[PDB]
Parts: C-alpha cells; structure tokens; sequence
RNA sequence: CGCGGGGUGGAGCAGCCUGGUAGCUCGUCGGGCUCAUAACCCGAAGGUCGUCGGUUCAAAUCCGGCCCCCGCAACCA
RNA sequence: AAAUGUAACA
RNA sequence: AGCGCCGGCCAACUCCGUGCCAGCAGCCGCGGUAAUACGGAGGGCGCGAGCGUUACCCGGAUUCACUGGGCGUAAAGGGC
RNA sequence: UGAAACUCAAAGGAAUUGACGGGGGCCCGCACAAGCGGUGGAGCAUGUGGUUUAAUUCGAAGCAACGCGAAGAACCUUACCAGGCCUUGACAUGCUAGGGAACCCGGGUGAAAGCCUGGGGUGCCCCGCGAGGGGAGCCCUAGCACAGGUGCUGCAUGGCCGUCGUCAGCUCGUGCCGUGAGGUGUUGGGUUAAGUCCCGCAACGAGCGCAACCCCCGCCGUUAGUUGCCAGCGGUUCGGCCGGGCACUCUAACGGGACUGCCCGCGAAAGCGGGAGGAAGGAGGGGACGACGUCUGGUCAGCAUGGCCCUUACGGCCUGGGCGACACACGUGCUACAAUGCCCACUACAAAGCGAUGCCACCCGGCAACGGGGAGCUAAUCGCAAAAAGGUGGGCCCAGUUCGGAUUGGGGUCUGCAACCCGACCCCAUGAAGCCGGAAUCGCUAGUAAUCGCGGAUCAGCCAUGCCGCGGUGAAUACG
C-alpha cells in the first residue's frame, strides 16, 4: 500500500515543475552564478544582495525539485529491497524517508499560498446575484450552500454576518467570514463572476437560461481609524476675535488657529471668550477633520476596488453549468469535471488546487 | 402516448396466438424460453425471405414451427438445402424433435409486418419518408385492403427535432372488436439515429 | 454494472440465499415473476405480441 | 463648563414617579392559501433593562459615580 | 372591493 | 497566378476544431458539444493580372410621383 | 410657426385563427351545495425535502413527484463508500502460437475474491502388434482485434406510459365564399350520456372519435353428473357415510332474453313523460376500450438507439459498510383517543385464490412462537381454513381506565453461511403520547361510503400498516 503514496508524491510533485518552471528557472540560475561568479561583483553591493539572495530562490526550486526526482527514486527501490529479502528494517528506513521528502514537497506547494501578502487572515465572502434576477438569485442561494459546504469539509467557520433574501425566490446578496486558518488563500481564487448557464425552472416553457452571480472575496484589516493627535504637528496661533466684546475682544487674544503642519488642515474657533474653550474647541474640529480625511482615504480605496470589480453580466464569467449536458467548467486554467451535483455538494478542492498557479 | 396494442386488444377475437400449446407451472418458463430464442435464430435468418408470422406448436418432446413468410424459396432452398440446414440448427438449439415447416403468405402487400419492414428498409436506404409512406398506404390499398394506416417516427431526414409523421386511407376503426386489423412494427438504424415504424392493415370485419 | 450482473446471477452462487431470480429477457432484477421467467414489462410486451400462450387481456 | 431630559429584544416605542408582574407595532422563525411571490390566515420564538457598585427581604424601577445621546444656556465689557 | 411573474419558443 | 465567395437574397457543400467563447455581419440574422453562417481543410462557384474593400454619384426608389403617389381608420383636410 | 443630434427595423391599417377576460348566453363533471366518513393534532409505518455522512447510489417535482420505478435493500439485490484483488477481462465473434483438452478432487495463503499448487483418464478418421503424427470436438496459457460502462445527453431518439379526458371533439375529399390568412360543412332549432339522432341550411359526402361488436354480474334454457349436489326410497357405524339418482344447488361451454318492442300522452321528426308485461327498462350495474393533438410531460436506470465520454479502469470479482443516518420540514397510510366500546368463553354465515426440497390433516412436547412424529393431496377429491364483524353468555362502570399499545428491560422460536448495524414471530415485565385535532384540506351519489375480515403476486425469511383482488354487514343526502 505503501507505493501508492509514492505515486502520489510524483503527482503533486510535476505540475508543481510547471507553474515553478524548472526550465525557465535551471536556466537563470546559470548567469547569476555567473555573474556572481567573477571578482568584481561586490562593487555596488546592492546589485549584489539582490542576486545571492536570488540564488537560493531559485535553489529552493531547481535543487529542490533535484531532491525529489532523486530522492523518491531511491526510495522505490529501497521499498523493493525490503520486499524480496523479508527486511523490514529496510522498510521502515525507506518510511522515515518518505516522511521527509512530504515535507521538502509540502514545502515547496507553499508557493501557490505563500506568496500573497495576507493570505492567512480570516477572510469574508461577498456573493451578489446579478443577470437574470429571480433564476440567479435561486442561483445565488446555490453557491452560498456550495462555499458553506465547502468551507465545512475544511475545517473552517460557517460565519454569515449579512443577508438579504430575494423577494421572488433566493438571495440577493450574502457575506460571509470564513473564519479558519489559511482561508484568504483558497477563497482569492474563488474571486470573479460564476455564470451559470443553466437550465432554468421560472421561465413558463421550460427554456434554458443562462444567469450569473458573482463571489469577491478579501481578507481581514485593522479597520481602526482613531489616529491619535500628537503635538509634534500642530501648529496653534492665537489672535484676536472680529466682533462684540467691548475692551476685551481689542485687548485680549482669544481666538485659536489649529493646523496640522503635515496636512495643511487649517481650523479656527471664535465662539466663546477663553482661548482655552476655543483652543478646546478647535482641538475637536481639527480632531474630526483628520478623522474625515482618513476617512476619504479608505472611501477611495474602497471605490477603487468597486470600479475594479467585474460586473455579474454576460461575457464576464469563469463558470458553465449547462446541467443539460452535465460540465462545470472552471474557463480559467480549466478543468471539466463532470460529476455537477458533487460540485454543489463542496468538491471546489478541484479547482482550487489547479487554480492556485 | 395511449392507445392500445391493437394485437393484444384482439387475442383469442380476431387474432390467435403465436405459440399454441399447454405447459405446467413447473415448465412453461423454459418453453417459453425456448419459443423465444426459436425466434430470434429464425427471426435473424429468415429476414432477407420476409418473415411474417412465426407459429409455434409443441405436444411432448416434439415441437413443429411454421414460418409465414413472402418469399418460400429463399428458406427452401435448392431442393431443400437451406431447408435440411435449419432443421440441424435447430433441433441443435431445441435438443429435441423440432418440425419446421413453411407456408405461402398470399398478399405480401396485405402483410402488415411486412409493409413495416418494406419502409424501414426504405427510409435506411435514406428515401424521402413522407413519400414512401404514401406509397405503402397506396400499396396496401391496390391490394385490396379496406383500411391502412402508416406511422413513421423519429429524426426524419436527419432533422434534429424529432416529428412524427404518418398517413391513412380508408378505414381503420382501431376501437373496433370484431374489425380485422393486422398490425406490424419495423425498426430502422440510421446514422443519426433509430426510427420507428408502424404498420396497420384493416383487411376486414368479421 | 448489468451485464456482469446478468452473468452473475446465472452462476451458482456460494450460498442459497444469495440466489434472486433476474429477467431472462431484459436482464432486470426488479418485479420478476417465477413462472414466467419474465420481469413486469417483458411480461406485458411479449403478452401483447401474443406470443405467451393462453395469456390474455383480463376483462370483468 | 452650567441647568434637565434620555439609554429597555433585530427596529421604533410603552413600562419607572405610588419597587415584586417587562407590553404594543413591525420584523424573525414553523405551518397554511397560491402554479409561484406579495398580501392575508394559524401557531411560535425573542430583552446583561448603557456600565460599576447597592436601597431593600426584593430594582428595569429607588439613590450616587463614570460612559455615550438629545435640548437649552454661555451675558456686561 | 383583491398586486405581481424578468432573461434563450424550435 | 492570383483574389473574392459557397446560410437566404445569390452560383457554390462536406469533414474537423470551437461551444453565446473565439468570432461573422450589407439586410434578415449566425455561435450555449453533429454550426452547409465562426476558424482550418477537402471540394465547389465567380472572375482573372487582376480580385476584393472603403468613399461618393445615378439606378433599383411611382420612396418628392411632369411622365408617375397620396390624405375616414396606415403619415396626411386647415376648427369654421 | 417649428428643427437637429442621436436612436430603432420597425412604428402602423384592416382582416383571420386561437388564447384569455374580475364580458355575456346555454350546458356538463363528487366542481360546489346537501350529506356521511376522514386528513391536518397524537404514537407508529412509509416516501420525500433537508441535514449529516467515507457513502447515506439514481431517478420522479403543482394538479399529472412524494406506500411513485421498488409485485419483498441483512449478504445477494446494488448501480454508492472503504479496503483486498483481476487485465482479452464475469460475457460475444475472431485469427494466431504453446499445453493438454474436455471433467471432477483435494493442499497452502487469505476476510473472501484472488494468488500459489498437488491430483488423476480425451473420444475421433487415423500408420496404430510400435515409439510416434495429427484434426477438431473443449479447456488452459501468451497475444492482437475487441469486450465491458446503471458514465452524459429523455433538449438528438424508438418503444412504452402519465395528462387534459370517456372530455365531444379533431379533421379530410369535392363544391361554394374571400385578394388572402381562412370560412363554409362542423353553424342554427329540437334532442341525447355523446359531432347521439331529428329538422333546416351552399353545401354533399367521407375518415378518426361516440356507440356497437368483447368480458364479468343479474333471469331462463340446452348439453353434461365427478372429485360437486341430495328432493324421494332403502340401509344409516350415527358423517351424503352406503345403495342409488342428476332432480335441486353447483360447476362451464353454448344459446334465449330488452329492441323505447307494446298502450296512454306530447311531438314536424328525433325523442321525452307515464303504464303494463318482465329477473331485468329506456346505456340494466361494472369492465376492457382513450380521437387529432397538448404538456420541448416521463423514462438513455427495463429494453433498444444517434453522438459524447472511460479502457490494468468511469470495466470486473470479493469482504465489510451504506441505501435503515436525524436539530428538523411535507405527502401517503396504520392504530387510536373508548360503553353503538374493550376483554374472556362458547357458537354460526363467504368469495376469490394458492399449494410436490409445496400446502399440511391428525397426534404428542411446550403458556406460546415453534418443534418432533405422521396420513392425504400431480389437488371441485387433500390442505392452507379459523373467515371477522355477527350471535349467545359473563366481566369491565366512565377513570388516561380491563381505553390506547408506543418505548424499554429480560427470556426464547424460525428463516438464513450469517439477524451488530439491519428480520419477522412468541412469552414475562414495562404501559408513552393520545380526552377527537389551528389555519387549511381529501373521498364518496347505492350494494356506493363507512366498517369487517380472506387471498395472491414479490418472496429463504421479512420490516406489507403498501399494492392488486375477494366477499360479509350496509347507510346519509342531492333544494338547486
Ligand atoms: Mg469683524
Ligand atoms: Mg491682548
Ligand atoms: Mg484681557
Ligand atoms: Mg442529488
Ligand atoms: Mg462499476
Ligand atoms: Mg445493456
Ligand atoms: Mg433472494
Ligand atoms: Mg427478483
Ligand atoms: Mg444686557
Ligand atoms: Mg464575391
Ligand atoms: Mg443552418
Ligand atoms: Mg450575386
Ligand atoms: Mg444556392
Ligand atoms: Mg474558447
Ligand atoms: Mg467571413
Ligand atoms: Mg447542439
Ligand atoms: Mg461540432
Ligand atoms: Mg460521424
Ligand atoms: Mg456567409
Ligand atoms: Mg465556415
Ligand atoms: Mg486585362
Ligand atoms: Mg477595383
Ligand atoms: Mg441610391
Ligand atoms: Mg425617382
Ligand atoms: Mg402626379
Ligand atoms: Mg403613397
Ligand atoms: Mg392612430
Ligand atoms: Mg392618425
Ligand atoms: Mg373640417
Ligand atoms: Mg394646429
Ligand atoms: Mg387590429
Ligand atoms: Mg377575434
Ligand atoms: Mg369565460
Ligand atoms: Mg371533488
Ligand atoms: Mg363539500
Ligand atoms: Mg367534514
Ligand atoms: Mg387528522
Ligand atoms: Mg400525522
Ligand atoms: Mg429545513
Ligand atoms: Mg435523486
Ligand atoms: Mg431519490
Ligand atoms: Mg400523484
Ligand atoms: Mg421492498
Ligand atoms: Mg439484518
Ligand atoms: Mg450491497
Ligand atoms: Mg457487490
Ligand atoms: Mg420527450
Ligand atoms: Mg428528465
Ligand atoms: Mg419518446
Ligand atoms: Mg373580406
Ligand atoms: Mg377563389
Ligand atoms: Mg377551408
Ligand atoms: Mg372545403
Ligand atoms: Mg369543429
Ligand atoms: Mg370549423
Ligand atoms: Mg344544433
Ligand atoms: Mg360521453
Ligand atoms: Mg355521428
Ligand atoms: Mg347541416
Ligand atoms: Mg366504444
Ligand atoms: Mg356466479
Ligand atoms: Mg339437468
Ligand atoms: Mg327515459
Ligand atoms: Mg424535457
Ligand atoms: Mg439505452
Ligand atoms: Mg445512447
Ligand atoms: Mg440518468
Ligand atoms: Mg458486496
Ligand atoms: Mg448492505
Ligand atoms: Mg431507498
Ligand atoms: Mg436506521
Ligand atoms: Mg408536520
Ligand atoms: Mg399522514
Ligand atoms: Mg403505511
Ligand atoms: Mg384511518
Ligand atoms: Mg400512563
Ligand atoms: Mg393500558
Ligand atoms: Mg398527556
Ligand atoms: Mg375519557
Ligand atoms: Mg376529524
Ligand atoms: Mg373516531
Ligand atoms: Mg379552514
Ligand atoms: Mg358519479
Ligand atoms: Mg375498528
Ligand atoms: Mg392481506
Ligand atoms: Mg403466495
Ligand atoms: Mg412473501
Ligand atoms: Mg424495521
Ligand atoms: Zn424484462
């Protein structure tokens, strides 16, 4: 039983040659050794670090991937010399050897997850139906059962912080926290627009229909944006007021001016007599308008990421459900399964695992 | 999808079984069995004479088979050869006294069977299946028929969608009892795919 | 899985019980009658043939 | 800084003053009607009473301190 | 006295 | 010896690839796993040192009607 | 008075056929109403949605999916899962080469499959007193074609079925009307269960439907008399048992019988109302039978089939598990909540079916399930077999009970290689909900509903309270 868990590692082990590219990476490798190679290459030292540092990233691919075709060799032969001379010895130190090459491997499929800044966080899930309407939002109900199944038989948290339920038959809108450990990983690749073309159970005649929803998908932040007021930036001129007051107003400075010296943000406050309720006064405003900047700030990334964002309509997809001839078809690396209501059922593994490129 | 078989619908009124003989509890499956793979040899065999009607008797190891069929000299053969042949054959699957007669059929044009296979064979031949259903029916009528009826099928042509496609004249009261109404089924293998034909002759009422 | 099936059903097993009557027309295991041999359907399509004898429509 | 009014299910409000008992409407959930949805009909679930402490036998309720909310005032030079 | 049913009819 | 074309108009049909994608398109319309309509091929049709495309003019357009049109309801009787 | 940019491949007039209308007229169907019994509440059985799972295979989706395919899932079935295995292979047609054919019998390993292996004699037409030489009977081994797939597409199909709907309809030929789609006929008046029939009519005919021909039941006859029957006469062991007989009942083949045929009345007719005769009256009751077509209805998983896909595996064998899960949700049913009832004892009256490793009389052992004996019956003979409600007696006394029989403990029986998951039955003990069910909703017009039991298919056994049949008792109501 034990040579088949040798096939496996030979499986996982050659499309992870192709993504990686051993031969476009056996190749760079040769002219950084020789470069680094001659006297004069610690000359600007930057041009340097950049390239010894690079070296074992690609010695971490091409050597490597020269300890796996190697190494599992001689552990199939090894496994054969324990069969043919009742050595269990032999078999339990060629065993010990195909537990430390499931690491060099498990290893080095951690640059499909490990590359992605944040791609531990515990990411949300944010489906929207789209063309169609009532077929679609029955459609969108679908995929969040697929992603809640899904990220069931992974270990992670069914977490539903928002719906809205369709008002014929399904759902709008979902979001979901897919609380767990490593999620943001395996749900960025879910982002984009499932079309469904489908066969459809609203239209009257029975006709097939195509419809859409989409899947976005983002990780977790600090989402504070309480910036603390520091003196080492403030500015304060205080003057006099402009009207009512008597011999006070003349023959008093009252009147506060805030501003934040690295922002230009100005304030002023003249409404009371103190310069210490006004110098009170303007520390709120000047504390409100850096709160509303800060704010314009995420507002824009956010609508950075909106008009970035697909749009759930024809021509702008990643998926076939043509349940009339029984495909899910993933039009992106792109795989065929061909077992749907198993797909439904949470098989994204699939997908996922090829997607991760 | 309704109407009745209109054989069955007559049995034992104006239509007689095809296999008559008495068999215990203990024993009419495996006749029955056997009756059936006697069919299928000479239902395979005898095509290319125009096979019709295959009656079958049996009394006590002995069994006589009489084959209805257009075309007598093409199961004779010359001076018997084809004949002794399937006498060999077949008392070989039988295991017994296994007695193979033939008889004419007068009026292959009156042969509801064999009309059906004359149009499957025509429209595999791939013949215009509309005009070849109004010949049939001509053909059964010239023949002296008091109705006929043909119904073919499936992807007609070669068309995608498939369509039913049929043509009558005279009488055919299928209702009737005692109305006398050979009926015969043909199936025909395209390319794209398998059409159905069906044959009803009414020859007369009792 | 069936004509595996229809073939294993024929071979006399390792134990009575494992023994089920299967249609010897269509090869189904399912609403086979004993006497003849024949499931539901075969039964009611060889029997409009005419070709079981005796067997009729039954009218009262 | 002042005066006095509030915080009670998912939402909006009632309950305090004369303490023991938290109610109404919408919503939510299960069932019905309908081909289906809404509407309607039947049944159900749902509240640390902002916090700390504590009046009393006993606090949503009474009395202090803090925390957010709302209104008013902040004048004469 | 009582609302509505999109988007791919051979 | 090349160029256009081979769904209808409009002369010239099959195989494969694709699978509302890639693309075609003068009009009507083609493409959602058996596409004579997309892309290649075989074959075919039409011209030939040319063949197609774009632009523009007349024609088809009696669709500004003199030849040679209309106005109850199609556009069209003015309120008298 | 009066544009343009931009945009569309139409916007339009009239007329035709449908479909629809909270338009009308005239009709019909347990459609409503009139009734009677239920469902929805309870406990349980069963199917389904979900959820769970390694898998809880797959299909069915308003009526017309949901005790549906499933007329028998412990293994088998089985198509799913896990694990152990096989590579022209569990199976077809081949061609080639090695062994011996063929068939039976064991040994090892193993959960089994499988892998390993030790046994033993091949007819033929043949040179055969001789080694020896085959051919092809069939198997084995190695190949190459091929097999195999319940893998997809019922929106590529055949076949078969569901449905509107047993509804009264849908058409064609020729002629006539219209430029034409099309109309006419088929509409109209009357009538019928009916496009049934009558009358009228630019229509006159014809076909598919309706009806009839077919089956069961109701009366009677003829022919038959055992294994069925017994009116009368003999015996009568005390039982149609015997003689005897076929009358009667019956059984099962063939006929008769009802046609609005006959009288009254209304009618132009067709028919309708009433009466007699008759077992039966106006289709006598029930059945079989389902028009052109519709639902891109259902089934590639019964079978067949086009194409697409799998080929040491999307094929095949096996062992085990799953299809039987369970916070929930719906459909179909079973048993009930009691006195028109429950229990005990005794005692009557069916029909249709089934039955030779089958149905089992009778006897004995056991409280029993059952077991051990053992006759009969290829079954109008013998057996399943007792029918149950009912009847006659006795107990219960209105209570969660002598109602209800769920759940659980314990002890056994039988089938089966094997009842852990996951069988049915018996016995002791336990003795739940349930006091007649919200909104809502189903069936049935007469031997019907209600209620009572009996049989069968499938089937080793059975999760059947399901299905298909059979008879017993036997209502209420229909103004409209
Ligand atoms: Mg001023
Ligand atoms: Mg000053
Ligand atoms: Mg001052
Ligand atoms: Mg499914
Ligand atoms: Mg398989
Ligand atoms: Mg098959
Ligand atoms: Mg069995
Ligand atoms: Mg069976
Ligand atoms: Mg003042
Ligand atoms: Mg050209
Ligand atoms: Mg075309
Ligand atoms: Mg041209
Ligand atoms: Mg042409
Ligand atoms: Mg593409
Ligand atoms: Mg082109
Ligand atoms: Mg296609
Ligand atoms: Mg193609
Ligand atoms: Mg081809
Ligand atoms: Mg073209
Ligand atoms: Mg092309
Ligand atoms: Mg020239
Ligand atoms: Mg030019
Ligand atoms: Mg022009
Ligand atoms: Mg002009
Ligand atoms: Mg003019
Ligand atoms: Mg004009
Ligand atoms: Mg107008
Ligand atoms: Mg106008
Ligand atoms: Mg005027
Ligand atoms: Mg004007
Ligand atoms: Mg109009
Ligand atoms: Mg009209
Ligand atoms: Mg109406
Ligand atoms: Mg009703
Ligand atoms: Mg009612
Ligand atoms: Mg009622
Ligand atoms: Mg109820
Ligand atoms: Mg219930
Ligand atoms: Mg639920
Ligand atoms: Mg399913
Ligand atoms: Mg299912
Ligand atoms: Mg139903
Ligand atoms: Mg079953
Ligand atoms: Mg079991
Ligand atoms: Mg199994
Ligand atoms: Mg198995
Ligand atoms: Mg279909
Ligand atoms: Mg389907
Ligand atoms: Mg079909
Ligand atoms: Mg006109
Ligand atoms: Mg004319
Ligand atoms: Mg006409
Ligand atoms: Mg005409
Ligand atoms: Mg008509
Ligand atoms: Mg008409
Ligand atoms: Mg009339
Ligand atoms: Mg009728
Ligand atoms: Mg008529
Ligand atoms: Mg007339
Ligand atoms: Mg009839
Ligand atoms: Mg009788
Ligand atoms: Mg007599
Ligand atoms: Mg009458
Ligand atoms: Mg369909
Ligand atoms: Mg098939
Ligand atoms: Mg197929
Ligand atoms: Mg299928
Ligand atoms: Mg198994
Ligand atoms: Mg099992
Ligand atoms: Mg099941
Ligand atoms: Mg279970
Ligand atoms: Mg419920
Ligand atoms: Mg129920
Ligand atoms: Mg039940
Ligand atoms: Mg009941
Ligand atoms: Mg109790
Ligand atoms: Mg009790
Ligand atoms: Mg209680
Ligand atoms: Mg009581
Ligand atoms: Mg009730
Ligand atoms: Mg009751
Ligand atoms: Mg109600
Ligand atoms: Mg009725
Ligand atoms: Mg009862
Ligand atoms: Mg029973
Ligand atoms: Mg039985
Ligand atoms: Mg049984
Ligand atoms: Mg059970
Ligand atoms: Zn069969």
């Amino acid at each position: 039983p034990v040579n088949n868990r040798i096939q496996d590692l030979t499986e996982r082990s050659d499309v992870l040659r192709g993504y990686l590219d051993y031969d476009a990476k056996k190749e760079r490798l040769e002219e950084v050794n020789a470069e680094l190679e001659q006297p004069d290459v610690w000359n600007e030292p930057e041009r340097a670090q950049a390239l010894g540092k690079e070296r074992s990233s690609l010695e971490a691919v091409v050597d490597t991937l020269d300890q796996m075709k190697q190494g599992l060799e001689d552990v199939s032969g090894l496994l054969e010399l324990a069969v043919e001379a009742d050595d269990e010895e032999t078999f339990n130190e060629a065993v010990a050897e195909l537990d430390a090459l499931e690491e060099k491997l498990a290893q080095l499929e951690f640059r499909r997850m490990f590359s992605g800044e944040y791609d531990s966080a515990d990411c949300y899930l944010d489906i929207q139906a789209g063309s169609g309407g009532t077929e679609a939002q029955d459609w969108a109900s679908m995929l969040e059962r697929m992603y809640l199944r899904w990220a069931e038989s992974r270990g992670f948290k069914t977490e539903i912080i928002e719906e809205s339920e369709g008002e014929v038959a399904g759902i709008k809108s979902v979001t979901i926290k897919i609380s767990g450990d490593y999620a943001y990983g395996w749900l960025r690749t879910e982002t984009g627009v499932h079309r469904l073309v489908r066969k459809s159970p609203f239209d009257s005649g029975g006709r097939r229909h195509t419809s859409f929803s989409s899947a976005f998908v983002y990780p977790e932040v600090d989402d504070d944006i309480d910036i603390e007021i520091n003196p080492a930036d403030l500015r304060i001129d205080v003057y006099r007021t402009s009207g009512a007051g008597g011999q006070h107003v003349n023959r008093t400075e009252s009147a506060v001016r805030i501003t934040h010296i690295p922002t230009g943000i100005v304030t002023q406050c003249q409404n009371d007599r103190s310069q210490h309720k006004n110098k009170d006064q303007a520390m709120k405003q000047m504390k409100a308008k850096l709160y509303e900047l800060e704010m314009q700030k995420k507002n824009a990334e956010k609508q950075a990421m909106e008009d970035n964002k697909s749009d759930i309509g024809w021509g702008s997809q990643i998926r076939s459900y043509v349940l009339d001839d029984s495909r899910i078809k993933d039009l992106r690396t792109g795989v065929e399964t061909r077992n749907t209501q198993a797909v439904l059922d949470g098989s994204l593994d699939q997908f996922i695992e090829a997607s991760l490129k | 999808g309704n109407k009745i078989h209109p054989i069955g619908f007559r049995l034992g009124i104006t239509r007689d079984w095809e296999s008559r003989w008495y068999a215990g509890k203990k024993q009419y499956r495996h006749l029955l069995l056997e009756d059936q793979r006697i069919r299928g040899l000479l239902e395979k065999e005898l095509y290319s004479a125009g096979l019709a009607r295959v009656d079958i008797e049996r009394a006590a190891d002995n069994v006589a088979v009489t084959v209805h069929v257009a075309k007598p000299g093409v199961v004779i053969g010359r001076g018997g050869e084809r004949i002794r042949v399937l006498r060999e054959e077949l008392a070989k699957l039988t295991g017994k006294n296994v007695a193979l007669n033939v008889q004419e059929v007068q009026n292959p044009n009156l042969s509801a069977p064999l009309v059906a296979q004359r149009v499957a064979e025509q429209i595999e031949r791939r013949f215009a299946v509309r005009r070849a259903i109004k010949q049939a029916v001509q053909r059964v009528m010239e023949s002296g028929a008091k109705g006929a009826k043909v119904i073919v099928s499936g992807r007609i042509g070669g068309a995608e969608q498939a369509r039913t496609e049929w043509a009558a004249q005279g009488r055919v009261p299928l209702h009737t009892l005692r109305a006398n109404i050979d009926y015969g089924f043909a199936l025909a293998r395209t390319t794209y795919g398998v059409l159905g034909v069906k044959a009803y002759i009414f020859l007369g009422e009792v | 899985a069936r004509k595996a099936l229809i073939e294993k059903a024929k071979r006399t097993p390792k134990f009575k019980v494992r023994a089920y009557t299967r249609c010897v027309r269509c090869g189904r295991a399912r609403s086979v009658y004993r006497f003849f041999g024949l499931c539901r359907i075969c039964l009611r399509e060889l029997a409009h043939k005419g070709q079981l004898p005796g067997v009729r429509k039954a009218s009262w």
